[PDB]
């Protein structure tokens, strides 16, 4: 029961934790994100 | 003694003074043109 609680709160699909995916950089998100409190960066740096 | 009458400005590309230039410049090497593409990827997980 409770690993099927960890699967519904955090998605786990087929594919990973839903739209996000974690790999050996770093967080790659594959879904919107909109975030209520404020957020904190060091650099923004597109690519060109 | 010697007289050396030379283009400029938009005569750039223009000598006029006959010195007999053999000079033939070479040709531009070709580079490889070089598009990224970052398409989305399912979790490579899935396989594990």
């Amino acid at each position: 029961a409770m690993t099927i609680w960890i699967l519904k709160v955090m998605n786990f699909t087929i594919d990973g934790m839903g739209n996000l995916r974690i790999t050996e950089k770093g967080l790659k998100l594959e879904g919107d994100s909109e975030f209520l409190q404020p957020l904190y960066a060091k650099e923004i740096q597109s690519r060109p | 003694t010697s007289i050396a009458i030379t283009g400029s400005g938009s005569c750039r590309h223009l000598q006029f003074i006959p010195v007999a230039p053999p000079g033939i410049p070479s040709s531009v090497t070709p580079p490889t043109e070089v598009p990224d593409r970052d398409p989305e990827k399912s979790s490579e997980d899935d396989v594990y």
